[PDB]
């Protein structure tokens, strides 16, 4: 074959430092409370379990004729294999989809990202994934009709028991979760851009009523005074933090000068609501500079969320897509009469999957910017 | 102006049911409320069933309450009636209206042939 | 405890002026806006209008400017609307609310108090007793059934007219109807029982019309001719 | 000029049924539209305030929210208590409060056209110069009507009143009565006063009449 044998080498020879590392950089964000660090570390605990077994394998591959360890090795290493193989899916569906809440919903969704929760989530998928798989353990039909026991490949004939369930496997453990990873993709900049939908709608209102007002006064106040409320609306869609404090302050003052300017207009005085109205101004130029500031500081947080949810996309569809679509290939070969071309290229593609136990640890340089702390650190080691 | 045009009906058992449509022809009905009457051979206009325009309900008589449903596709330009278990004396013609009033006041002028449904 | 209390509605003639009181309990005057709201009977809520003590504005509806002068004084803790050269049209109970100041949720929250609301009555229309008619059931009238009997009371004035049946024995299958302003500027009752064909003999009813303002009680037999 | 619009300025709901009164504003309004609920002879209470969030003790089966111009009041389900006018308003400024119209919810009841009666003047007001006539409509279970005034089969119009009562707390029906003004000199002419009742209850307008 020799190809598998070259890529399990690389992915042992890469992984293994790779993924310790990886996992120690997810305790520290843990105990930072960053609550991708759960996922992060879950992911890695994963990867170190299915590489550990990996080289038994490769052993097999390379120096011997058949399974000299007996049944009982095959039935962990495929439970241990269909684990790696879906675990990894569940939790970048699960870090795809805390995102999206993170982005669409701060503060409706706000107790379901405590680390806390992230934890208990975590325990409910594995305590879920391995029950699922589990049944191959319990009895042995399944592992006999499904496996030749004298080598760990299935049978290359297949049954029905599992003709189906390959489609169960297909449909629930790729299609669904990927679909959620695309789907909390689309809304993330559905949202965003909707968000692009309300300010400026309100930037435009403000500027252009006060364009009115010295030109003209009530009528361009009373607008001027709803896009200044939903304005704060908008300051308040997003946590607490200094900036939003001063912004929900900055607008309090700038509500207050256009109500001045209302009861101005209303007493019948032009020139002098006119002269309140350009106070308006006095106080937009005061915050001109921190909402600049401001967005910066925020287009890259975006920039960073979307390639991170555009990776997570990437790392699916290529790591695992293909042993998909040839597993869905292989068993709809079957639901009724090339056959040779099905096996031969399904069992190579199996050999690619294990290139997740590489892919995940890059995540680390996508979800906090500790990355740059950590080639710093190799510099001053060097 | 409008000619309704009604159909369904015919023989059900005790405890069977039946969708009657009515449909207009000549006018768009979609501002108007659309009644159900019954005449039984004897017990002549009895009112069965409204359905007002749209989110303003539909409304029953005690004889058919929970036992009928009355409801409409504007896009079509029907109303229908469904009978949900029927007994005997639901025995009668089955008369689609036009209420011309759109305040709802009950007006009729435009008031079907009638469809005959006979329960047993 | 929060509390507007109204006071000062009553009866005045076209032309004429009320000085309506809002008396405040638990906030002052100044802690916040007060707002007049009028409701005409049978319409919707119209705002009428406002004042803040703490910043000396006020405001009027398009329909009362000119015409209604709002003003408080904190020493009494009490608002007062002046209305002057009252219309017709301007018949309505007057509400007081609360609404804060902005910034923050005493603003958000509009009109969270609201007090009692105190009418005020405009009309030319002198004190006036009813005349009370007989609406008697036709024998011919939905025959073998139940009969409606009524009474008519017409021209009364002012509004709060109590009508009875029987001395307060009869409650069952009685309707009194609102009184409908007339183009005359007096108001109009009608009272029916609904009673049962036979009892026509018999079960003699009284409508027993109550008028407190003018002294006035009218005890009508409504019989069948 | 901010007007607010209420759709369902009437509406029919059963006891725990659920209930939707949309409002839409003219133009934009932040969120800042209130509901209150007003009962019978009582000031308005406030629900919700700023499209959203319910006041102190107003029970959570009340809650609403905003799309654009369009808000909206839902219960949840309607209990005894709820049967109540609820107002739609708007609080951009204090000079420019505005109240949508108000919508009333009513308690849901099978369909049955009134009870038609007529009551002739008699000599006891016809002597003082005047005349009236009063049709009354008994238990309509709907609030719908429309009853004409006829005399010597021509309609009359702008010379007639009419009243309704409230819902009955037994029966969740309705009486209305109308009431035909003539001067003693048009009662002396003519012969035939006739009511004529037409209810969505009815497959045809239903007549009584007197004839002098």
């Amino acid at each position: 074959h020799l190809f598998p044998p070259s890529l399990y080498i690389f992915v042992i020879g890469v992984g293994l430092p790779t993924n310790c590392l990886a996992l120690w950089a997810a305790y520290r964000q843990v105990q930072q409370r960053n609550e991708l660090g759960v996922y992060l570390m879950n992911l890695s605990i994963a990867d170190l379990l299915y590489i550990c077994t990996l080289p038994l394998w490769v052993d097999y591959f390379l120096h011997h004729d058949n399974w000299i360890h007996g049944p009982g090795s095959c039935k962990l290493f495929g439970f241990i294999f269909y684990t790696n193989i879906y675990i990894s899916i569940a939790f970048l569906c699960c870090i795809s989809v805390d995102r999206y809440l993170a982005v669409a919903h701060p503060l409706r969704f706000a107790r379901l990202r405590r680390v806390k929760t992230a934890v208990a989530v975590s325990s409910v998928v594995w305590a879920t994934e391995l029950g699922a798989n589990s049944a191959p353990l319990f009895h042995d039909e399944l592992f006999r009709d499904r496996y030749n026991h004298t080598f760990c490949f299935e049978k290359f004939p297949m049954e029905g028991w599992v003709a189906w369930m390959n489609l169960y496997r297909v449909f629930v453990g790729f299609l669904f979760p990927w679909a959620l990873m695309l789907l909390s993709y689309r809304g993330i900049l559905r949202a965003v851009e909707k968000r692009r939908a309300d300010l400026e709608d309100n930037w435009e209102t403000l500027n252009d009523n006060l364009k009115v007002i010295e030109k003209a006064v009530k009528d361009a106040l009373t607008k001027m005074r709803a896009a200044a409320l939903d304005a704060q609306k908008a300051t308040d869609k997003s946590p607490d933090s200094p900036e939003m404090k001063d912004f929900r302050h900055g607008f309090d003052i700038l509500v207050g000068q256009i109500d001045d300017a209302l009861k101005l207009a209303n007493e019948g005085k032009v020139k002098e609501a006119q002269a309140a109205a350009e106070q308006l101004k006095t106080t937009r130029n005061a915050y001109i500079q921190k909402y600049l500031d401001w967005e910066r500081e925020r287009l890259k947080r975006l920039e960073r969320i979307k390639r991170l949810a555009l990776s997570l996309i990437a790392i699916v569809l290529v790591c695992f897509a293909p042993y998909h679509v040839l597993l869905l290939s292989r068993s709809a070969i079957y639901l009724g009469r090339f056959e040779e071309r099905v096996f031969s290229a399904y069992h190579s593609s199996l050999a690619f999957t294990s290139l997740n136990c590489v892919a995940d640890p890059i995540l680390y340089c996508l979800v906090n910017e500790g990355a740059r702390s950590d080639v710093a650190k190799a510099l001053h080691n060097l | 102006q409008v000619q309704l045009q009604e159909s369904g009906g015919g023989l059900v058992q005790p405890g069977g049911s039946l969708r009657l449509s009515c449909a207009a022809s000549g006018r768009t009905i979609s501002r108007y409320a659309m009644s159900w009457f019954r005449q039984a051979p004897g017990k002549e206009r009895e009112f069965v069933a409204v359905a007002r325009r749209s989110g303003d309900g539909a409304f029953y008589a005690d004889s058919v309450q929970g036992r009928f449903t009355v409801s409409r596709d504007d896009a079509k330009n029907t109303v229908y009636l469904q009978m949900n278990s029927l007994k005997p004396e639901d025995t009668a013609v089955y008369y689609c209206a036009i209420d011309s009033d759109t305040f709802y006041s009950g007006s009729y002028d435009y008031w079907g042939q009638g469809t005959q449904v006979t329960v047993s | 405890e929060v509390q507007l209390v109204e006071s000062g509605g009553g009866l005045v003639q076209p032309g004429g002026s009320l000085r309506l009181s809002c008396a405040a309990s638990g906030f002052n005057v100044v802690d916040f806006s007060l707002h007049w709201v009028r409701q005409a009977p049978g319409k919707g809520l119209e705002w009428v209008a406002y004042i803040s003590s703490s910043s000396g504005s006020t405001s009027y509806a398009d329909s009362v400017k000119g015409r209604f002068t709002i003003s408080a004084d904190t020493s009494k803790n009490t608002a007062y609307l002046q209305m002057n050269s009252l219309r017709a049209e301007d018949t309505a109970v007057y509400y007081c609310a609360r609404w804060g100041y902005w910034p923050g949720e005493p603003w958000w929250k509009a009109f969270d108090y609201w007090g009692q609301g105190t009418l005020v009555t405009v009309s030319s229309a002198s004190t006036k007793g009813p005349s009370v008619f007989p609406l008697a059931p036709s024998s011919k009238s939905t025959s073998g059934g139940t009969a409606a009997l009524g009474c008519l009371v017409k021209d009364y004035f002012p509004e709060p007219v109590t009508v009875s049946w029987n001395s307060g024995a009869l409650t069952s299958g009685v309707h009194t109807f609102p009184a409908v302003l007339q183009s005359s500027g007096l108001y109009s009752l009608s009272s029916v029982v609904t009673v049962p064909s036979s009892s026509l003999g018999t079960q003699t009813y009284i409508c027993n019309v109550n008028h407190k303002p003018s002294n006035t009680k009218v005890d009508k037999k409504v019989e069948p001719k | 000029d901010i007007q607010m619009t209420q759709s369902p300025s009437s509406l029919s709901a059963s006891v725990g049924d659920r209930v939707t009164i949309t409002c839409r504003a003219s133009q934009s309004v932040s969120s800042a539209v209130a509901w209150y609920q007003q009962k019978p002879g009582k000031a308005p209470k406030l629900l919700i305030y700023s499209a959203s969030s319910l006041y102190s003790g107003v029970p959570s089966r009340f809650s609403g929210s905003r799309s654009g111009t369009d808000f909206t009041l839902t219960i949840s389900s309607l209990q005894p208590e709820d049967f109540a006018t609820y107002y739609c308003q708007q609080y951009l400024y204090y000079s420019l409060v505005t109240f949508g119209q108000g919508t009333k919810v009513e308690i849901k009841r099978t369909v049955a056209a009134p009870s038609v009666f007529i009551f002739p003047p008699s000599d006891s007001q016809l002597k003082s110069g005047t005349a009236s006539v009063v049709c009354l409509l008994n238990n309509f279970y709907p609030r719908e009507a429309k009853v004409q005034w006829k005399v010597d089969n021509a309609l009359q119009s702008g010379n007639s009143q009419e009243s309704v009562t409230e819902q009955d707390s037994k029966d969740s029906t309705y009486s209305l009565s109308s009431t035909l003004t003539l001067s003693k000199a048009d009662y002396e002419k003519h012969k035939v006063y006739a009511c004529e009742v037409t209810h969505q209850g009815l497959s045809s307008p239903v007549t009584k009449s007197f004839n002098r």
